[PDB]
RNA sequence: ACGAUCAACUUAGAACUGGUACGGACAAGGGGAAUCUGACUGUCUAAUUAAAACAUAGCAUUGCGAUGGUCAGAAAGUGAUG
RNA sequence: UGGCUCCGGUGCGCUUGUGACGGCCCGUGAAAAUCCACAGGAAGGAAUAGUUUUCAUGCCAGGUCGUACUGAUAACCGCAG
RNA sequence: UAGUCGAUCCUAAGAGAUGGGGAAGCUCCGUUUCAAAGGCCUGAUUUUAUGCAGGCCACCAUCGAAAGGGAAUCCGGUUAAGAUUCCGGAACCUGGAUAUGGAUUCUUCACGGUAACGUAACUGAAUGUGGAGACGUCGGCGCGAGCCCUGGGAGGAGUUAUC
């Protein structure tokens, strides 16, 4: 469905992981993408939303914490918010964002 | 190794209080010092103190829940049946 | 209590109208494995604290004795 | 002909309760016009262990509606109430854990806690630890409702008044044995005065009725009446049947 | 050795009762009267210590210059910074949420 | 895409001027030599003009409504960019690099970014960014 | 992977030797086979009883939903559990 | 009246103070005075000079009562060294 | 022989007035209680002495710990007997006064640092909030102090029939 998505995207686009260099990458406008888990803290939701409506970014929820999105993207750690810069053979850019 | 057989850490009490009654406080300490997980930072740092009360190691929450487990479960049923309840008002 | 490094700073010190006594302490310690020399300490003595002033060359110490003013009391060793 | 223990309690000389480790009462908000007519966001800050008590409290604050300040007040904790949780006290508050509601409010079958007898008396009913109420029916004409309390008695109360959603934190508590002696000690030093029991058959006949003989035994018959005189009252008091419990349960 | 002795006349080893024993210039074990140790102020929110107040006995704090109680943020000597940081976001991002309340009812109130 | 453009209005979230809002007058998202990392030329104001009413007379007026500005680096991990927005070519051209130190220079920077934000709070265009974030 | 160089004691073994001694003084468990009894740690008759007695955890019973159950007060616009 | 009063080293050492931890609990282990800080913005203050004693220095004053000695096979209680 | 030690001050378990309620009464209950339970800073001054025109705030006796909480000192000397008290020197705290500098200011109430924060100073009332006071016990580890042990060196005493 989206995860394996999120796989042909891990292995065949460009991401990056984490907060800080998600919002690195957003200030630059490079952001094409951002997936937010959901056990992340309301004020850190809120100001990615915040972020991305001054970035025209797509934004789209992840049903599940941060272990399920770090098992989702063939990582082992955890992960809060994933932002994918660029797509490869898939097409979540536009398929529901 | 593992250097008892059966008692675990009910080996601490000895010979003394019967053998039901450590098997049934053993069942309890297993729960009781465990570390579990914190629902919110996702980090299994959830110790507990002060019987009712599950302080995150990290994260600084602090959930009161059961005695000697994180959500008992007579009281986890309570919350579904707070959903089954709560849609009830809107549709 | 305290210590200055200034010279100036003793200068104005020692004209402060509450500085009655100042006094003169010559030591006799050793550079700096060798040799015996002579060091010198100006302690004036400010009504709320005593403050000195550590001078090891006494080529500044006869023109500094030399330039207290002759109204205040000093005691010599 | 000497003065018997169960009499001796009512002094309160060494008996009284060991109140300093206390937080506090662990009352509910006051009802006012907010908590009446709206709703109204306290914060949890600090869910904290009680002396005594099984449950742990909950030091939910709030805004004074009429005079800029904030006050603390002392819930007993619902189970599963983090810190940082808003908590809305009020008529028009949502059903949530940790939400406390008039009980005309809620449906049937809503298992909350804390409940207060009379409208405005600050948390009654069901307030040790694991234990609820459900409310098992309405009764909208002259607003009361049908609850089933902790012990099976079901009770017609007011709709007016107030009870915290959810089970009451610290649940199975006693499902632990409490193996030695020292540890009910140490469980009865913060209580009151009232261990280790002497048996009062262990004792003589100045002690107790039960007490004295050549043998440990009762004497007489050991239940005693409800409109006996206080001083008899040691015992089984009104025993409508004794022995060893046999029944099945959901009774009628 | 030397064998010292209280210099007050509290017998006890409380907690104020304190000994510490210095050679006193005489050549003398001497006991010396210790007060109790002086605790960091701490964030009330997080309860970490917070840093740039020099850590004294309550009414020390009289005695002090005020840059020795303060750092130069707003809620200076009060709250550590993170937290600060974390009630501007939030205290920023209602405030434009609150906003988006005032702006979608001028339209759901207007199509009805 | 981009929107660290020159005109936005920031909140600056750390340091002295916490809680202060301020305008990127200069972006610099690569860097200088100085700087090692993504900063920006802020100006904003230390402390806002005071809430004055239908009852002062003029010249109490006056003593209410001062401005004093700041002129600051600041990186842009320290700021919330927002949609709203200042129109800053009046002062475009005078806060620079080369307005730096040799400090003399940034009080001569501070007079007209002070003339500015006066001149502006008269016709209140940008009402927000003259009212003090209460936090 | 070395060279120089420096302080600690702990452990293991080998010879040699003593009028076969050597934890040389001091210090310092007698042990086993069972029965009756109380499970245990604990506690009491301070000036004859320290126990198989009392307590204990464990089990079970009874009363009571506060205009309440148990109990105090000579009363009270009283009180203990609370 | 003179000299010297100097240079070092080690530690499962003893005692003591503390820092970060870790175990324990159906025991999670005082209160108030006192002092500080921040938020807040009342009020007051410019330069021919008004503001500043939570910056440096200076000045003045700190009352009452106890204070000796033993604290024990002779200073206390046990009739008594 | 005390500004610095303690008592003094604070509250703890508790005791105990006032308002009230009993009791024939001696006295009993209760302690924030069915009580109209008091002070705080600015203006009015140049009848005004410090009253009055307001703006606020509401806690609500008192006692109770020379082992708990707490503002402040040490060394050396000294007597037949006192010393953390006296004497010499060196400090610190609280309260009150006023000046001299320095600082700020026509960007009237400071600048620097990306920041964590720093600078001898660098207005701020009512009200609110936070911190300190404020804290179990056990276990090992790290650091520090004093003692102990030890080397070289600079003195004085003892041993020497031998070493």
């Amino acid at each position: 469905s989206i995860n394996q998505k999120l796989a042909l995207v891990i292995k065949s686009g460009k991401y990056t992981l984490g907060y800080k260099s998600t919002v690195k990458s957003l200030r630059q406008g490079k952001s094409k993408l951002i997936i937010i888990a959901a056990n992340t803290p309301v004020l850190r939701k809120s100001e990615l939303e915040y972020y991305a409506m001054l970035s025209k970014t797509k934004v789209y929820y992840f049903q599940g914490g941060n272990n399920e999105l770090g098992t989702a993207v063939g990582k082992l750690f955890r992960v809060g918010v994933v932002s994918i810069l660029e797509a490869g053979d898939s097409d979540i850019l536009t398929t529901l964002a | 190794a593992k250097r008892t057989k059966k008692v675990g850490i009910t080996g601490k009490y000895g010979v003394r209080y019967g053998s039901s009654l450590r098997r049934q406080v053993k069942k309890l300490e297993i729960q009781q010092h465990a570390r579990y997980d914190c629902s919110f930072c996702g980090k299994k740092t959830v110790k507990r103190g002060a019987a009712g009360i599950w302080t995150c190691s990290c994260c600084k929450k602090t959930v009161a829940g059961g005695a000697y487990t994180v959500s008992t479960a007579a009281a986890a049923t309570v919350r579904s049946t707070i959903r089954r309840l709560r849609e009830m008002v809107e549709a | 209590a305290r210590e200055i490094t200034d010279i100036k700073q003793f200068l104005e010190l020692t004209r402060r109208a509450d500085v009655k006594t100042a006094t003169v302490k010559i030591n006799k310690k050793l550079n700096k494995a060798g040799k015996p020399f002579r060091q010198t300490k100006f302690k004036v003595r400010g009504s709320s604290s005593l403050y000195t002033l550590v001078i090891n060359d006494a080529g500044k110490a006869k023109k500094l004795i030399q330039s207290l003013p002759p109204t205040l009391k000093v005691n010599r060793l | 002909g000497r003065v018997i223990r169960n009499q001796r309690k009512g002094a309160g000389s060494i008996f009284t309760s060991h109140t300093r480790l206390r937080q506090g009462a662990a009352k509910l908000r006051t009802l006012d016009y907010a908590e009446r007519h709206g709703y109204i966001r306290g914060i949890v800050k600090q869910i904290v262990h009680d002396s005594g008590r099984g449950a742990p409290l909950a030091k939910v604050v709030f805004r004074d509606p009429y005079k800029y300040r904030l006050r603390e007040e002392i819930f007993i904790a619902n189970e599963g109430v983090h810190t940082g949780q808003f908590i809305y006290a009020g008529k028009k508050a949502s059903l949530n854990v940790g939400n406390v509601l008039p009980l005309g409010s809620v449906p049937e079958g809503t298992i909350v806690s804390n409940v207060e007898e009379k409208p405005g008396d600050r948390g009654a009913l069901a307030r040790a630890s694991g234990n609820y109420v459900i409310i098992i029916g309405h009764n909208p004409d002259e607003n009361k409702t049908r609850v089933r309390l902790p012990s099976g008695a079901k009770k017609v109360i007011s709709s007016d008044a107030r009870g915290v959603i959810g089970v009451i934190a610290g649940g199975g508590r006693v499902d632990k044995p409490l193996l030695k002696a020292g540890r009910a000690f140490h469980k009865y030093r913060l209580k009151r005065n009232s261990w280790p029991k002497t048996r009062g058959v262990a004792m003589n006949p100045v002690d107790h009725p039960h007490g004295g003989g050549n043998h440990q035994h009762i004497g007489k018959a050991s239940t005693i009446s409800r409109g006996a005189v206080s001083g008899q009252k040691a015992g089984l008091i009104a025993a409508r049947r004794t022995g060893l419990l046999r029944g099945s349960q959901k009774t009628q | 050795a030397q064998r010292v002795t209280f210099r007050r006349r509290n017998p006890y080893n409380t907690r104020s009762n304190k000994i510490k024993v210095v050679k006193t210039p005489g050549g003398i074990l001497r006991a010396q009267h210790v007060k109790k140790l002086a605790t960091r102020p701490k964030c009330g929110d997080c309860g970490s210590a917070l840093q740039g107040i020099s850590t004294l006995r309550p009414r020390q704090y009289a005695t002090v210059s005020k840059t020795h109680k303060t750092v130069s943020r707003a809620y200076g000597g009060s709250r550590c910074a993170n937290c600060v940081k974390e009630r501007i976001i939030r205290a920023f991002l209602i405030e434009e949420q609150k906003i988006v309340k005032k702006v979608v009812k001028e339209q759901t109130e207007a199509a009805k | 895409a981009k929107f660290l453009k020159a005109g936005k209005v920031a909140v600056v979230v750390r340091g002295r001027y916490a809680g202060k809002k301020v305008v990127i007058v200069k972006p610099h998202d690569e860097g200088s030599k100085s700087h090692p990392f993504g900063h920006a030329l802020v100006a904003g104001i230390e402390r806002y003009p005071l809430k004055v009413t239908k009852k002062h007379g003029a010249k109490k007026v006056a003593k209410r409504t001062k401005i004093k500005p700041f002129i600051k680096v600041v990186n842009y991990n320290h700021l919330l960019p927002t949609r709203y927005t200042l129109d800053v070519e009046a002062f475009k051209s005078v806060v620079s690099t080369e307005t730096f130190e040799q400090p003399s220079q940034r009080e001569e920077a501070k007079k007209v970014v002070k003339k500015a934000f006066e001149e502006r709070h008269q016709a209140g265009k940008n009402q927000w960014f003259f009212s003090k974030l209460r936090f």
